[PDB]
């Protein structure tokens, strides 16, 4: 086709890397830093590693944190209608199953079957979860083990499991007051416990302001959004011809 | 918050209409007026405050 | 002995098909107790599922029941003795005299 | 004694149509009353004696027909036409007097269902099998039991009833 | 003992240990489920080739086994000066194994 | 049922028979008196309408409980009935 | 995930609640349609799907910066029961003047918010004095051993600010986070050193 010849061109641009990143999802505007992290963690790394044992990791994980109803919601409700069978859970269910891994009970001449759960079908997916400080203290250990080497083991009440789900979680939780403190760290306002911090990349967390004139530029940039027909942003960019732009960049080894 | 209930609802003031026709039913000499809805609140005090010995 | 499992006092629809056709509520343990005694233990260390069934042969002499057959009421005449233990070591001087067991005071 | 309480009752044992509405305004009609406190003269023989003759009064306990089956449901059947609808109390005692004991047994399913009595009009079976609904008239005589010992009048009330929402409104 | 079907009797099923003849499970700091299997654990080594008999057979199986294990202090390494009682929120009979 | 009515349309005779417990067995069409005995038989099948049917409708009985003695539980027995 | 909310309210209420005793003295003796605007609605939800203009616009960014003076959660839902008020009174087109009764709504949405979840006034102040309560008997301690009798008998009384029990096992729940402190039971404790 032309469209195999319009990778070709368009591989031999230069300004690609910031083309990309201003036409990632006009339900945002500034912040440049946030919509660095999220275009990386579309796309995947690598995943060969050393011979005769370990798997390194396959990819990065990056979770933001601010406060809520503000624009945290929007990169949400981006990523799980334009990623490839990416899945979207809240985690309060937290003791049933789900989240958590739970066998399910005899039923039909067997007991001890598999379970469902949107953590071992993100197989290239990158599911998104949100709110870690309202669940319980008991899967705080679970998916910290599903987050180091990209399996998780069961052996619960029958047969051991070992099922090999390569991940890639990304997270929205809340602070401790839902305003970040400033003269403070981080250490008091992230509400977690402390290695699973250090077992995740930087939130690059969002701050915001009461400033009299960023309020009437992104009220501006809300009313051509929610018109009937204003399409006169331009993004260079279409959703299909982004897919398949990532679609030749996911198949080198550098 | 030591004894009594209600904060006097309009649902307690139409059930003070539903027994008083109903007394004026079983004791239907078409009477309907002051005395016969004098022996419906006459029936609500004595309920009311049964815990005050 | 006092074991509590359910048929303390009932019947549990128990027909073993009587040769093909035939469907007997069987007697569990009110016709031995008819005119006569009985006694049971541990009455604290028993589940919820025991103290539904002696409060209602202690109010009323007479057991109903209609599991998945038929509605029966057969009399009986029983008398229980009983004999339980309190929980808290030797704490009956220093508290209350009362509660001192806290099973519901539907039987006491 | 207790001329009180029994002058009561008989003016809720004729009951009689609220209002002829014509319009689509299904009033309320058929107010409950309720019993507590502990007596020891056997309170149960007291209320349900007058149950075994007043008109189709039906009785009942705490144990049997609970708040599931206080409504009608599908069981099982001898060999003959079975998942036939068979019922409780209030599918059956339409317009009467529900005469009711035990107030603190089967309460996951009692406190559900008798909201829906005092809601007018929605006994019904939300099952599987049909979402068919029937009719809502009869009086509500209820006699709650109290926490251990005696009810303490010193102390708060609704120490030993569990149901706010269902009694100050 | 998983269950019986409908003309069976109460079997008797393995789970981990009695495949594992010489291999590794995990203990680490499953805080809240601690208490319930740490009972069935350390009287595997000190009653070593321990089995039961839970409403069936009494039976003794053979196993074994060995134990490898990757715990994990509250925070960091050096928690404290205070010693490793003070360090771990296991008690002594099972970490004496 | 209680009486019983075949046709074989052929002949019209309706051969009639009494009726025994609850199961029974229809007959053969090569066995009445016009429509049989030749190269033709007709075949039979049963009449509504000219088969007349009676009532019937099953109960059980248990004990007074007062009656009773102190020992076993009382047991059922099967009645039946009849004419009107 | 809610727009807006309101409250009824309740008083003695004289004048008001013996005119509320007259409407049910009423109805008890002796155009409302019952289909006819039933068909205006159904008709009227997805035939005509109507314009935004200008005009709202510009009233629309004169209301926020003064209100300036939720983000934006606030301002989504504001539009849609402006449309749909458009969409109702006037079955055609956009309207200029239905702002004022959407900003009539919401204004009385935060009349119910005058009077710790939302809210922070009580959390500029608990957070710091906690933060002082501290570093006084870790400079007076050379252990860090605090036991339980002491902290009931030192936090309750030196203010009168702050709950009894309602908080304060809350209050050392992220001090066990910050690396400060660890449980032992109902009585000892252990604390940070340096």
């Amino acid at each position: 086709s032309d469209e195999i010849n319009e990778l070709k061109e368009m591989v031999k641009d230069e300004h690609i890397y910031d083309k990309l990143v201003r036409s990632i999802a006009p339900a945002v505007f500034g912040h440049e830093a946030v919509k660095k992290g999220i275009l990386l963690q579309m796309l995947g790394g690598v995943h060969k590693s050393t011979v005769e044992g370990i798997k390194l990791r396959g990819d990065i994980n990056i979770c933001v944190v601010g406060d809520p109803s503000t624009s945290k919601s929007q990169f949400l409700k981006y990523v799980v209608g334009f990623a490839p069978r990416s899945v979207y859970t809240s985690g309060k269910a937290s003791s049933a199953a789900g989240l958590t891994a739970a066998v399910v009970r005899d039923e039909e001449g067997g007991d001890y079957t598999i379970e469902a759960g949107a953590l071992m079908l993100a197989d290239n997916g990158i599911c998104c979860i949100d709110e870690f400080d309202k669940m319980d203290i008991s899967d705080q250990v679970a998916i910290h083990e599903a987050m180091e080497q990209q399996t998780i083991s069961i052996a619960k009440a029958g047969i051991h499991a070992t099922l090999n789900a390569r991940t890639s979680i990304l997270a929205a939780a809340n602070p401790v007051g839902g305003r970040y403190n400033r003269k403070l760290s981080l250490r008091g306002n992230l509400n977690m416990t402390a290695p699973i911090m250090s077992r995740f990349d930087l939130f690059f967390v969002i701050l915001d302001d009461c400033n009299e004139k960023i309020d009437t530029e992104l009220a501006s940039h809300i009313v051509d959004l929610h018109m009937k027909r204003d399409e006169a942003i331009e993004p260079p960019f279409s959703a299909e011809q982004l897919r398949r732009y990532i679609k030749y960049a996911r198949t080198f080894k550098p | 918050s030591k004894f009594s209930f209600g904060q006097a609802t309009p649902r307690t003031l139409l059930g003070i209409i539903r027994l008083s026709q109903a007394l004026a039913k079983l004791r239907l000499a078409d009477m309907v007026d002051i005395d016969d809805v004098e022996e419906a609140l006459r029936l609500v005090r004595v309920s009311k405050e049964s815990l005050y010995q | 002995t006092g074991r509590g499992s359910s048929g303390v006092g009932l019947t549990a629809a128990v027909t073993t098909d009587r040769e093909t056709g035939e469907r007997r509520l069987e007697a569990g343990a009110m016709v031995l107790a008819d005119r006569g005694v009985v006694c049971i233990d541990e009455f604290d260390k028993m589940t919820d599922v025991d103290r539904v069934a002696i409060h209602e042969v202690m109010e009323q002499q007479t057991v109903t029941i209609a599991k998945a057959g038929i509605h029966t009421t057969l009399n009986a005449r029983c008398s229980v003795i009983a004999a339980a233990n309190p929980v808290f070591g030797q704490y009956d001087v220093n508290r209350d005299p009362h509660q001192n067991i806290a099973l519901p005071d539907s039987l006491l | 004694g207790n001329l009180d309480v029994k002058k009561a009752l008989l003016l809720l044992l004729v009951g009689g149509v609220d209002k002829r509405v014509g319009d689509g305004m299904k009033i309320r009609g058929d107010i409950n009353v309720c019993l507590m406190g502990d007596p020891g003269v056997a309170k149960s023989q007291l209320l349900k004696a007058i149950c075994k003759i007043s008109p189709r009064g039906v009785y009942t306990t705490g144990k049997g027909s609970s708040g599931v089956g206080l409504t009608a449901a599908v069981m099982k059947d001898p060999v003959t036409d079975e998942m036939i609808l068979e019922g409780g109390a209030l599918v059956l005692a339409d317009n009467g007097i529900c005469c009711i004991d035990e107030f603190d047994k089967m309460d996951e399913s009692d406190r559900t269902a008798i909201h829906e009595v005092m809601e007018q009009q929605t006994i019904s079976i939300s099952k599987a099998g049909i979402n068919t609904t029937l009719n809502a008239r009869t009086s509500i005589l209820a006699a709650a039991n109290p926490l251990y010992g005696r009810y303490n009048p010193r102390l708060s009330p609704l120490d030993n009833i569990n149901l706010p929402a269902a009694l100050l409104s | 003992v998983r269950k019986d079907p409908i003309t069976k009797e109460w079997t008797l099923e393995g789970g981990a240990l009695v495949l594992a003849d010489k291999g590794v499970c995990l203990i680490d700091e499953f805080d809240k489920m601690n208490d319930q299997d740490r009972t069935s654990i350390h009287e595997a080594m000190e009653q070593q080739s321990i089995s039961i008999s839970k409403a069936g057979i009494v039976t003794t199986l053979q196993a074994r086994c060995s134990i490898i294990a990757a715990a994990n202090p509250n925070g960091g390494r050096y928690n404290s000066t205070l010693p490793l009682a003070q360090n771990v929120s296991l008690t002594e009979p099972i970490l004496s194994r | 049922v209680e009486v019983i009515a075949y046709t074989c349309d052929q002949c019209g005779y309706e051969v009639f028979q009494e009726v025994n417990s609850r199961t029974f067995t229809p007959l053969s069409e090569c066995t009445s008196e016009e429509c049989s005995q030749n190269q033709t038989k007709g075949q039979l099948f049963m009449s509504t309408r000219a088969s007349k049917f009676s009532a019937f409708q099953e109960c059980k009985i248990q004990e007074l409980s007062q009656q009773v003695p102190v020992g076993h539980i009382p047991r059922s027995l099967n009645i039946h009935v009849n004419g009107t | 995930r809610f727009d807006l909310v309101y409250l009824v309210l309740d008083k003695v209420d004289e004048k008001n609640d013996r005119e509320l005793a007259k409407h049910l003295t009423n109805l008890y003796l002796e155009v409302l349609p019952v289909e006819f605007l039933t068909m205006y609605i159904s008709y009227a939800k997805e035939h005509i799907h109507p314009i935004i203009t200008e005009a709202a616009k510009t009233e629309l960014v004169r209301a926020y910066v003064g209100m300036r003076k939720a983000t934006t959660r606030q301002l989504e839902s504001m539009i849609r029961l402006a449309e749909a008020h458009a969409k109702m009174k006037l079955k055609n087109v956009v309207e200029l003047e239905d702002v004022q009764e959407a900003v009539r709504l919401i204004r009385s949405a935060i009349k119910d918010y005058a009077t710790q979840t939302g809210k922070s006034v009580i959390q500029r102040k608990l957070q710091e004095d906690l933060s002082r309560e501290i570093m006084n008997v870790l400079k007076d301690q050379a252990s860090d051993s605090m036991s339980f009798n002491e902290l009931i008998k030192q936090i309750n009384e030196h203010s009168q600010d702050r709950v009894e029990s309602s908080d304060i096992q809350e209050a050392l729940s992220r001090l066990q986070q910050e690396d400060k402190v660890i449980v032992l039971g109902e009585g000892v404790r252990r604390s940070v050193r340096l």
